[PDB]
């Protein structure tokens, strides 16, 4: 078992990719957030 | 004038006693004083609370009962804690962090009395093992917004870490008071004392269980253990006979072999290992 | 481990934001526009997004 | 003689007189953006940054046209804030000593003695302002002034200008003031009796005194005078290799924060530029393994200091801390890649630093911003094409009304410091000579120690250096010379091939290579050419 | 020049000593 997890990782590579919700969205919610408030 | 970074420090034994009086009576708004000191103009020291009689059939109690806070203030001199008042508490179930209407005008005499003073809000019901949510507030005068100006006077920027809630912000808040930061103040002695919740006598470490009901519960897991087994190659066969885009809502309705026999067999191994541990080195500790 | 932890914590932010109704489109209009009927209510005609 | 020799080497006066007539005669800056700029202002915090940006822009300038014609928009200012004002004097007027003090009685009401006493506390700070060295008697002066003790915001201001215009004397007289300051039990005059006590006394490494601050931070009633105590015990001990372990096992183990990082600034005030394995792993792993936070910033902060001799070191290991989960390692992340390679505009640093220039975190976004600001601070458009998208990120950033403050507090700080001096200065993290200037390293120790009083900005100014190119043929006379250049005006553009520049024209630090010495003229170089300084020109 | 291949090869696996150091540390403390 310790020998078949020692060769698990070694095919994957090349994963930067590291997205969370989104870039823009933030700025919309902030301003509905804001709107909300206001009223 | 003010400034913004104001500190109030909290004790350990103050943040449980009105941790238990705000959960003990959840559906209605329970409230008391607190006492400490202000060293200097910059951080608040509360090292005690107590609550106070209420008057039922209500959800708001009048602090204004002098006969009771004046007894315990010179009562509690008689063995030591020479300390004063520094303001109030006051519990929202449920709610959040905020003050009503009858607040403002609640915190108004303590306010008259002294002009320095709190106003300290627990939520007792949404907080869960770590991050209890209190808040502390004090009041503002429009009088001053009148002239153009400002209160909380900003000269470092240790004071705008924690962005206020929405609920906050859709009733008074910074139109009417202005929080301020909180802290706990911790010790090495009260710390190490209170570590010893859940800890086991020497005795419970030592015995070695029934050697018939544990031979009964091997018996139980092998069972499922070999219908597993069995209901396991059905789905590693039909793995890739289906599109894999659609393979995760597969196993949404009915459960895996794969994942449901790893904790059997992780509690098996972990029994059997312990129970034989325990007797091995106890053949030899007695005799 | 970074990435989960973190997507963990964003996770639990996000989850006080307001949902979304479902409903029938009857027909659809010109200069996108379309109709739609949800039940417990009339018929609104609406816009589409960008996507 | 010997007497113009002393005067000349000892005194100091003609290198500061040659320093400020370069900056003087070189002073480039737009003042259109300032003006522009301050229409925004709608906030004490703005108010605040604008002052200074302002001081920061016109450093030895001595131009105060700003201040004198905006006293409308300065009068908003009030209570300790306007105590800021007055160190903007000094920021204008750097140098100039035989009339700095007719200076202060210009402009400091001292004898008026209005309802505001803060505006004329902070007037002696501004003495240290100008006086950066070259104290004299006049430190002495502020001696006298410190003997008043009439209220905390006097004293402070006094003990600032005290510790900041004698910086290194090792008086005496001035230790014992400070120690009988600290034993005063003062919670507003502590803080800067503290700093001008750390001041005072670096170099002496006096066991004594250090002895005795540890014992009066051990027992204090007042979280400021344990803040600023930490920095001076921190400084009071710089760079002296080993021996400075003997205290950092001691501060490692305490159990108040404050002290946890004070041990982290002593670590890398003791270890600058010198490439310890030993000192890098254990600053490090305090940045992981302790469970407060304030003391992981300072930790992660704290490698810069100790990687400025080899500047494309950081980026190895910081890239992968920049994406932690708490913010606060973020942010000691990106201030430790800005403030390392500060000298020069690496093109390394900036593809780190842009995505964090959009972080959720607002601080983390400001740390980010002034760090940008910091990197890249002589640098041209054909050199790095970062020049205009991040001008124009500020300007962006700096007139939306719906960003939080402090959001665009570090823009309008970088917006500052991007023309500082009228591009006729540049950071100082490391010297000509290849060896590290105190002043510089005490200006970044002060403004990495900004997050706890904002007044305590103002000592960056102590990281500026001039880049100019001087000669002179007479100590009193200067020559008539040409200068000329190899590359093309493109890569050479200030704020054909071979321009000629003039005796006291000023050259960047990367185009410095591509001079040529003027053979043709009667006068030449004793001193070896291609190499920056005030140099005699033999004259043939 | 050959003296500065050997001071680069022994910087070298310094640095790459200590990073793994912090790493492991890391990796224990991130399930925590």
């Amino acid at each position: 078992h310790n020998m078949s997890v020692k060769a698990m990782r070694f095919p994957p590579k090349s994963y930067n990719k590291d997205l969370e919700s989104a870039e823009e969205r933030r700025e919309r919610e902030q301003q509905d957030l804001e709107f909300a408030k206001e009223m | 004038a003010v400034d913004t970074a104001e500190q109030v420090y909290i004790s350990s034994l103050a943040l449980l006693k009105m941790l238990k009086h705000g959960r003990a009576g959840v559906p209605m708004e329970v409230m008391g004083l607190m006492l400490g000191e202000f060293v200097d103009d910059y951080t608040v020291r509360v090292i005690d609370v107590f609550a106070m009689p209420q008057s039922g059939t209500g959800v708001s109690v009048e602090a204004v009962d002098p006969v009771f806070q004046a007894k315990m203030l010179d009562m509690l001199k008689q063995t030591g804690r020479p300390e004063m008042v520094v303001g109030w508490y006051h519990s929202h179930p449920g709610f959040g962090c905020w003050l009503s209407g009858v607040d403002i005008n609640t915190q108004q005499s303590f306010e008259a009395l002294s002009e320095r003073a709190v106003a300290v809000v627990v939520d007792p019901i949404q907080s869960v093992k770590g991050k209890v949510v209190i808040d502390a507030f004090r009041l503002i005068n429009a009088n001053m917004m009148v002239l153009g100006h400002e209160p909380r006077q900003t000269t470092s920027n240790l004071g705008h870490l924690n962005k206020p809630s929405i609920q906050a912000l859709i009733h008074g808040l910074n139109r009417h008071y202005y929080s301020i930061t909180i802290n706990y103040r911790k010790n090495e002695l009260e710390q190490k004392m209170l570590l010893n919740l859940h800890k086991k006598s020497w005795m419970e470490g030592l015995t070695l269980q029934d050697y018939s009901e544990h031979c009964k519960h091997n018996e139980s897991v092998v069972k499922e253990m070999l219908e597993l087994a069995k209901n396991y190659n059905k789905a590693v066969e039909e793995e890739d006979k289906m599109t894999p885009e659609q393979l995760a809502i597969k196993n949404v309705g009915k459960q895996d072999p794969k994942r449901h026999l790893e904790e059997h067999v992780d509690v098996l191994m972990t029994s059997n290992i312990v129970q034989c541990l325990a007797a091995m080195l106890d053949t030899v500790v007695f005799k | 481990l970074n990435a989960k932890v973190r997507l963990l914590r964003e996770e639990l932010q996000l989850l006080q934001e307001q949902g979304s109704y479902v409903g029938e489109v009857v027909r659809a209009m010109d200069k996108k526009k379309v109709l739609v009927k949800v039940h417990p209510e009339g018929k609104f005609v609406v816009d589409v997004d960008k996507n | 003689d010997q007497t113009l020799k002393m005067i000349k080497i000892l005194s100091g006066e003609m290198a500061i007189e040659l320093h400020l007539q370069f900056l003087i005669r070189n002073n480039n800056t737009d003042l259109m953006i300032l003006k522009n700029t301050k229409d925004a202002v709608r906030n004490s915090v703005c108010h605040t940054a604008t002052v200074i940006a302002n001081s920061f822009m016109h450093c030895g300038t001595t131009s105060d046209q700003f201040l004198r014609d905006n006293l409308e928009w300065l009068a908003r200012a009030t209570n300790w804030a306007k105590f800021t004002a007055t160190a903007s004097l000094g920021v204008i007027h750097k140098g100039h000593e035989k009339e700095a003090l007719q200076l202060m009685a210009t402009y400091l009401p001292k004898d008026t003695s209005p309802g505001s006493a803060y505006q004329e506390g902070g007037g002696l700070y501004a003495l240290g302002l100008i006086h950066a060295n070259h104290g004299g008697d006049i430190i002495d002066y502020l001696l006298n002034q410190l003997k008043n003790a009439s209220n905390d915001i006097v004293r402070h201001g006094g003990s600032l200008g005290l510790g900041l215009a004698a910086m290194g004397t090792a008086r005496q007289d001035v230790y014992d003031l400070l120690k009988t300051n600290l034993y005063q039990d003062d919670a507003v005059t502590g803080e800067a009796a503290g700093l001008a006590l750390g001041l005072v006394m670096l170099g002496s490494k006096n066991a004594q005194a250090i002895e005795d601050m540890v014992g009066y931070a051990q027992e204090t009633q007042h979280e400021k005078i344990l803040r600023g105590l930490a920095v001076g015990i921190a400084l009071v001990m710089y760079g002296r290799m080993e021996e400075a372990d003997a205290l950092i096992e001691s501060l490692c183990r305490d159990k108040d924060p404050i002290l946890r990082r004070s041990g982290m600034y002593t670590v890398a005030m003791a270890y600058c530029g010198s490439g310890n394995n030993k000192a890098i792993r254990r600053l490090l792993h305090v940045a992981v393994s302790d469970v407060n936070d304030d003391v992981r910033r300072a930790a992660v902060e704290s490698l810069g200091f100790i990687l400025f001799r080899t500047p494309e070191q950081c980026p190895s290991v910081v890239s992968l801390l920049s994406e932690s989960y708490n913010p606060h390692v973020r942010y000691g992340a990106a201030m430790a890649l800005g403030i390392c390679c500060a000298g020069t505009g690496n093109k390394e640093a900036i593809n780190l630093l842009e995505p964090m220039t959009n972080d959720p975190v607002n601080y983390v976004r400001q740390g980010a911003l002034i760090a940008s600001a910091l990197i890249m601070i002589q640098q041209t458009e054909i050199t790095c094409p970062k020049v205009n998208q991040f001008r124009q990120l500020y300007s962006k950033v700096i007139n939306d009304k719906h960003d939080d403050v402090m959001a665009k507090f570090g823009a309008i700080l970088a917006q500052g410091i991007l023309d500082a001096g009228g591009h006729n200065v540049t950071i100082s993290l490391q010297s000509r000579t290849g060896h590290t200037h105190m002043p510089s390293v005490v200006g970044v120790l002060v403004f990495t120690q900004f997050w706890f009083w904002f007044p305590l900005s103002h000592f960056l100014s102590l990281a500026y250096t001039p880049t100019c190119v001087i000669g002179l043929n007479k100590d009193l006379k200067m020559p008539k010379v040409q200068y000329k250049s190899n590359c093309k005006p493109s890569t050479f553009a200030y704020p054909p091939n071979f321009q000629l520049l003039d005796n006291p024209a000023r050259v960047m630090p990367a185009q410095l290579k591509v001079l040529t010495m003027p053979e043709t003229c009667r006068y030449q170089p004793f001193k070896p050419l291609s190499i920056g300084g005030i140099i005699i020109l033999k004259d043939t | 020049d050959l003296y500065s291949r050997y001071k680069k090869l022994q910087q070298e696996l310094e640095f790459l000593e200590v990073q793994e150091e912090y790493i492991k540390d890391e990796q224990k403390n991130l399930k925590k």
